[PDB]
């Protein structure tokens, strides 16, 4: 009834014509409206075989936010610096005739291997092109305990998605040094979760014990966590958040330095490109983290212990975040 | 919606190679990589050349190209052979949220030789006689270029009206044709002996003659 | 696969109302991922676009017509129709039937229909008057003889289409009167007739009218 | 991403370097 395949999918969205916004811009054109009434299939006596790792649906959404962002993202080199709103909306990822996507509900699924409990679905959840590294920003949620994504674990190499199965806030702001920043979390509930998590890398990791380190180095995109507030970009210090210790006898709130940033590395191509003076009025992003981006010392083996840093980067694995639980297929 | 302005011609021999240009606003051409170009021939519906600025749709030959520069795009017709004769048309999307389309480009092939026209004339059937009507049909066939121009005879003997022709028509091999409808009282058919079909083509002039 | 074909009257009145639909097939038309649009191009001008239709309710028209310009979405879905009222000679086209459509971008028009004419004028249909044209005198030249007939057009087939071979049918005089007239001829043996038997098969639409008639070596 | 320039980047403090799509990550 069906062999594994990839096609140019085709988008939807919710995306109002009019309003000025960059993703609503891109997406009344290429994207096409979006149905009221989707209908999921339940398939008979079904199980696949999905891999979430080697997924085409994911370098066609990681192509897309390329075309979206060198396009209504003008760089200051200057081409000329036009400032327009920028708010990522929900895109959906659809099958054309003859194609089928197939949906994945075992709930605590790595999204590799058998599934069994397959449904066929028109198209995907909304999902909302969010680039960051570190932490998976206003994304979705894992549905019972929290899982732990990885192309081969016992591969250092391979960064490492946590889900999480429950959501706590960022609230990123700037007023009105017009580059200081600082994004505001409450720690009670954030130890809560990483501690929670920790939790759920021990079973994955023979009970050894579980240790956060800011990471080792790199650029400062994926050494601090940088990503994208109504056309700014933000790189914040995470040194507070994967604070061990704090876990004990603690402290409440956090807060997190974060700068804004004009000059940057650029991630659609190779280069680099500078950015104007941004908008002496005030930012306000307020996210939810649904899960974060790891990294594996490793390197020791052994050590009695295992050590994870932050990571990210491949922005290909923000995507792999949420379409894990789909796959394309041809029918006749 | 502008209205993309192209040339209303190109020209070119044999072998050689052309492009059509395709002019709209930052908005249109501008603006997006949705240019086409549609290749029509007479008297078919538009054919899909070139999408998405320069994208080749499968069945279609490997010398169209497009390409795009600023707000003006082109079709590139590489090898030119002397059946890419027709209408092209350029068009885009644009927002609005909306197509246009270029004003076409009749593209002509230099050096075709010219042929005569093959002529054939018909008499009122029998039966038309017994309507008591008449018209006599000439056919013109397969001559480059038509324009052509008919008069009509009986006998002497020029003949107006009721002469009906037709402006030239190219067909599928870039030849033209037409036809020529004179219409009589069935009497005023066998007043005469013969009745003639003067189709001129450039110099020289062709006659095909009817009787009773 | 994807065929499409329009149908509808071919003949408006001046201040009447032009519909026309699409009939998909080949299908389906709530699948994609894609669009279907209406197109026209008046007689020897050029092209010109009229409007999309998403398969859920969404129009996407041109702003020159939008002010008597309907498209909807019909007999389960499949098939999507066109209402142009106010109609002038203005509007005297071949109608087009085309998808579009929007994968991941791609805005072009594909898949199109052979396309339906359709005059706007007053004047009354005709059927045509057909007459055999003989042979005379290998290869002789026949055919039938299509008279006084409004509007256009008018397809003269050879039996049933038994012959396509050496058919040339001839575009049509728009004779002083109000109407047209066209011949159809055939080169075929002459060792043949007076054996082979040669039927037209003249087909006018707005009037209705499948007119058979033998050729007639008299 | 530029590998072999990030490489030769983190070995300056003695890591090893990796691309982490088109940014470069020691370890
Ligand atoms: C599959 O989907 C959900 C579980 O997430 C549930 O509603 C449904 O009952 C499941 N089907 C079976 C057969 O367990
Ligand atoms: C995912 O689970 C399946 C079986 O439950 C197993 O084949 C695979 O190794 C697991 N992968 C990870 C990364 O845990
Ligand atoms: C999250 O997962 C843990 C196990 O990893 C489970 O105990 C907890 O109840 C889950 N749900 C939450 C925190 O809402
Ligand atoms: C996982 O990756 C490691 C590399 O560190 C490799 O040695 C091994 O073949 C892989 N393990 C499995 C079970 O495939
Ligand atoms: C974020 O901080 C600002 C400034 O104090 C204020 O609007 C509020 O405390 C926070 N906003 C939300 C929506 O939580
Ligand atoms: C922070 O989270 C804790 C834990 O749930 C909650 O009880 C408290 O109200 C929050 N504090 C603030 C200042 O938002
Ligand atoms: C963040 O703060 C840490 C610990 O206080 C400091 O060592 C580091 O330089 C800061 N990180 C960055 C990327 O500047
Ligand atoms: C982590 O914990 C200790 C006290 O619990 C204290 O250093 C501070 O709250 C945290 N430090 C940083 C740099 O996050
Ligand atoms: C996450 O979504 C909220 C609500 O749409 C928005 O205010 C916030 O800016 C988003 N965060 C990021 C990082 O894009
Ligand atoms: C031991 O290290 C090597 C490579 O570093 C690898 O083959 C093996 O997976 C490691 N073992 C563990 C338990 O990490």
């Amino acid at each position: 009834v069906w062999k594994d395949a990839d096609t140019t999918l085709f988008c939807a969205s919710d995306a109002k014509a009019h309003e000025t916004e960059v993703h609503n811009v891109a997406a009344t054109h290429a994207c096409v409206p979006t149905d009221p009434n989707p209908q999921e299939i339940h398939l008979e006596n079904v199980t696949e075989n999905f891999n979430m790792w080697k997924n085409n649906m994911v370098e066609q959404m990681q192509e897309d936010v390329i075309s979206l962002w060198d396009q209504w993202l003008q760089p200051c080199v200057k081409q000329a610096c036009p400032k327009i709103s920028f708010d990522p909306i929900p895109i959906h990822y659809c099958t054309p005739a003859g194609y089928v996507i197939l949906k994945c509900n075992d709930k605590n699924f790595n999204g590799t291997g058998p599934c069994k409990n397959v449904s066929s679905v028109q198209c995907t959840h909304g999902i909302k092109p969010v680039v960051s590294t570190q932490l998976l920003l206003n994304g979705s949620l894992a549905e019972e305990e929290i899982i732990i994504r990885s192309e081969n674990l016992t591969n250092n190499a391979k960064t490492i998605i946590v889900h999480l199965n429950k959501s706590v806030e960022i609230n990123c702001t700037r007023p009105s040094d017009i580059r200081k920043a600082y994004c505001e979390i409450n720690g009670t509930k954030w130890n809560k979760v990483l501690k929670q998590v920790t939790e759920k890398l021990k079973e994955h990791f023979n009970n050894k014990t579980i240790i956060f380190q800011p990471p080792s180095g790199g650029d400062l995109e994926i050494t601090m966590h940088s990503f994208n507030c109504r056309g700014e970009f933000f790189y914040c210090n995470t040194t507070q958040l994967f604070n061990n210790t704090c876990i004990k006898g603690c402290n409440g709130t956090i807060t997190l330095p974060c700068k804004i940033k004009q000059i940057i590395n650029m991630w659609q191509g190779t280069g680099q490109a500078m950015y104007a003076p941004p908008i002496d009025g005030k930012i306000n992003c307020v996210s939810n983290i649904t899960g974060i981006l790891l990294t594996r010392d490793g390197g020791a083996n052994n050590t009695s212990n295992e050590t994870f840093r932050p990571g990210g980067g491949n922005i290909k694995d923000n995507w792999r975040s949420e379409l894990y639980k789909y796959k394309v297929v041809q029918i006749e | 919606q502008s209205v993309l302005t192209q040339p209303a011609s190109v020209s070119g021999s044999p072998g050689q190679s052309i492009t059509i240009s395709c002019t709209g606003t930052s908005s249109d051409v501008g603006g997006y990589k949705y240019v086409s170009w549609y290749q029509q021939h007479p008297d078919k519906a538009p054919k899909l050349m070139i999408y998405e600025v320069s994208n080749r749709p499968s069945g279609v030959s490997n010398r169209f190209s497009g390409s795009k520069s600023g707000n003006t795009a082109s079709l590139t017709i590489s090898g030119l052979q002397a059946e890419d004769e027709a209408d092209y048309y350029c068009s885009s999307y644009t927002s609005s949220s909306t197509w246009v389309f270029g004003g076409g480009t009749k593209l002509t092939v230099l050096g075709q030789p010219k042929a005569a026209p093959s002529v054939t004339l018909f008499p009122p059937s029998s039966e038309e006689l017994q309507a008591n009507k008449a018209t006599l049909v000439c056919l013109i066939s397969d001559f480059y270029p038509g324009a052509v121009t008919v008069a009509w005879k009986a006998d002497s003997s020029p003949v107006k009206a009721g002469v009906e022709t037709t402006t030239p028509s190219k067909q599928s091999n870039n030849k033209y044709a037409a036809s020529s409808y004179l219409s009589l009282t069935p009497e005023q058919w066998k007043s005469h002996r013969s009745y003639s079909c003067q189709v001129t083509h450039e110099g020289s002039t062709v006659e095909k003659t009817v009787a009773p | 696969e994807v065929q499409l074909v329009e149908s509808g009257p071919g003949l408006v009145k001046p201040s009447q109302t032009l519909s026309l639909t699409c009939t998909v097939s080949g299908a389906s038309i709530s699948s994609g991922g894609y669009f279907w649009s209406w197109i026209r191009q008046h007689p020897g001008k050029g092209l010109e676009w009229i409007g999309n239709i998403y398969y859920i309710g969404n129009t996407y028209y041109n702003p020159s017509l939008k002010s008597r310009l309907t498209i909807s979405v019909d007999t389960t879905q499949n098939q999507f129709s066109l209402k142009l009222t106010s109609v002038t000679a203005a509007d005297t086209a071949v109608y087009y039937c085309a998808r579009v459509p929007r994968l991941r971008g791609g805005n072009y028009f594909d898949s199109w229909g052979q396309g339906t004419l359709v005059t706007v004028s007053s004047a009354s249909t005709k059927g045509p008057s057909v007459f055999p044209l003989a042979p005379s005198s290998g290869t002789a030249a026949l055919g039938c003889l299509v008279k006084d007939y409004f509007p256009e057009p008018v397809t003269v087939s050879w039996n049933s289409g038994a012959l396509t071979s050496g058919v040339h049918t001839f575009p049509a005089v728009l004779q002083s009167s109000g109407l047209y007239s066209l011949s159809s001829v055939v080169t075929v043996p002459s060792s043949s007739l007076g054996t082979q038997t040669y039927i037209c098969n003249v087909n006018h639409k707005p009037s209705n009218t499948k007119v058979d008639k033998r050729v007639e070596p008299k | 991403x530029n590998l072999h320039f990030c490489q030769l980047r983190c070995k300056s403090l003695g890591l090893l370097g990796r691309c982490a799509x088109t940014y470069c990550a020691c370890v």
